[PDB]
């Protein structure tokens, strides 16, 4: 899953 | 006519926006509707002050996840878009771009990014240019499109270091840096990034940025296979984001997602369904298609081997276009059938694996 | 002193070496040795004319092959280095990395180019700089560096067509275009730009380039799994490379790699080992060790089902810096051994490809 | 295998 780029 | 008034006043209103200052951002609202009130019908005037008005709603959600103003704002934004010019036409593809890029609307957020990157040379303000940088290393990464996202990041990273005061978005660079790091399986040229954005978000006492943090650093440690260190950072992730008001919030259910994923690897069946029972539910209750159907993938892999659903659940998320969580899920598949000794049927979701891979690297 | 008068002429040299004119590079060769003689001690001159003297047998070696006097010029070639400045240092870093690019040297290629690089604010001619984003570009395509290798392509064919009579590299930029695109699975984008050189290489009647671009086009072919047709291209390329007093070329033997390969798809299992053993034992005679582990590679494959060592040549190929061919062998065990069901083995050289697109995607 | 870039 991708991170969180906010 | 003091129409350069409103003008200037609209542009201190989008420097507070970006310094994530909501007192200010509130008063100047306030003084710019009481401007526009006695003033002449001037379509570019109410245009740009409905385009901020569209940008102040971002800030303020992002700040505080809704329970829709987004939607009656851009039906405004989107009734004259004729007869654009200069840093307006700039101001309203970059905007357009940021509202669909939090719809899940990746190739319109992009052509539209790219509309308003046509126009940069009329930005002369670096702060804006730096905004533009880390708006459009945010989309490549999500695309994992890393030598471009990292192209951008680093020069809006330089130019918010430069100032002061920028540090939420000192924060985000520091995630979009590390997380393309570990794209490239360098978890230990990420950790730093992932650290260093965790310190400073605990110094602003910005929850979900905190909890954001924490997630990444899970990220790196389930990529080291640290399953019980990768478990343990995403708990503290959800418990950050419950506790303060973000558990409404979209963006707990990527760490719920890898919750659910790290404990099921971990062989603790019982704890991992309780949490995908939890995740699953709440994607239906945010109304996240996106994020419930991959809750659908771990169900249907881990607990029933439900092939045709994993393959229909991987061509919807290609039609999505989002190829990474295609790459991602069919190497979660890959690698359970393997230790399952189903070598058959693995080698087939490792072909999946190799074909995200190329669909990547074909870009434009 | 007239210093400057064996200066221009040695210019004019390399100037007819880039337009591939013999004749003429030969009489300024004659030209320069003569003005040589009666000069004084100028060792920036004398390291000046051994450059080009290096330049000079490259040229002839590429059109007429080895039955070592490159051995003799890079000896005297590195034997002053120090105290280096200017155009002479960029002449001396380019041509190092084109030598050691022709021994296979890639690591050590990419360093030299990359000391190059760094002058090339000194080089005014923009043929010049085509020769060097054409060498550049052509290193990157061989290490599948898709994207560097096509920003330098690019500068190269339009700074070429922009001249004329460097129809050569007209060419050899066609290959590497379209060889680009091929590794971007996009042969319906590689055939004009090989069917563009194909034709032109008839014009000048350049018997290798004539093959290299039936090789090209075979390689569309076989990507297509068009495999009569990809071994009819095959076929051809030797005849021509063999008619014409290039058997002896170490780049025969990729042509012969690929029948190899494509016969034995085909299932023509009796004509396919007399074709391995032909490029196998003149590998051997050209003492071409990569090129024979290669042909080991195939044999050890579909003959012998010698996993071991295909996994030592897979991990030679690695320490030769040689990933790409990493991927398209390892891609060739997986498909055989998922053709003739043995899944478990296959998933282990899925994997060994899926590594080796990694490490080709970490680049630097 | 590389294709010929010549």
């Amino acid at each position: 899953s991708r991170g969180h780029t906010s | 006519i003091s129409s350069s008034k409103v003008g200037v006043k609209i542009n201190e209103w989008y420097k507070y926006i970006r310094l994530f200052s909501v007192p200010d951002s509130e008063i100047l609202k306030a003084e710019v509707e009481e401007e526009i009130r006695h003033m002449k019908e001037d379509h570019d005037l109410l245009l740009y002050y409905s385009l901020m008005c569209f940008r102040h709603q971002l800030m303020l959600d992002y700040l505080e996840p809704k329970t829709p103003k987004i939607s009656d704002l851009l039906e405004k934004i989107e009734s004259s878009q004729t007869d654009l010019k200069g840093i307006l036409e700039y101001y309203f593809n970059f905007f357009r771009g940021m509202y669909e890029f939090e719809q899940y609307e990746y190739l319109n957020a992009i052509s539209f990014y790219k509309q308003a990157e046509r126009k940069l040379s009329l930005v002369a303000d670096e702060i804006e240019r730096a905004e533009f940088h880390y708006k459009v290393a945010e989309i490549y990464y999500h695309m994992k499109q890393t030598h471009m996202s990292m192209h951008h990041i680093v020069q809006a990273i330089d130019s918010y270091k430069a100032h002061e005061n920028y540090t939420v978005r000192v924060i985000q660079c520091s995630f979009v840096i590390g997380l393309n790091y570990l794209d490239m399986d360098y978890p230990e040229k990420a950790i730093p990034h992932f650290k260093n954005a965790l310190d400073k978000a605990r110094e602003i006492d910005m929850s979900r940025l905190i909890g954001s943090s924490l997630y990444n650093l899970g990220l790196c440690s389930f990529a080291e296979e640290a399953y019980e260190k990768a478990s343990e950072y995403f708990k503290e992730g959800i418990r950050v984001y419950q506790d303060n008001g973000y558990e409404h919030s979209n963006r707990i259910l990527d760490i719920l997602l890898m919750l659910t994923k790290t404990t099921f690897k971990m062989r603790n069946h019982s704890e991992g369904i309780s949490w995908c029972a939890h995740g699953l539910s709440l994607s239906k209750n945010l109304n996240d298609e996106i994020m419930a159907k991959m809750f659908e993938f771990i169900h249907a892999l881990y607990v029933d081997n439900d092939n045709e659903k994993l393959n229909s659940i991987l061509n919807y998320l290609e039609l999505k276009s989002m190829l990474s969580d295609v790459e991602d899920l069919a190497s979660d598949a890959a690698k359970y059938y393997n230790e399952k000794e189903d070598h058959k049927v693995a080698v087939a979701y490792y072909e999946k694996v190799l074909y995200a891979r190329k669909q990547i690297q074909r870009g434009d």
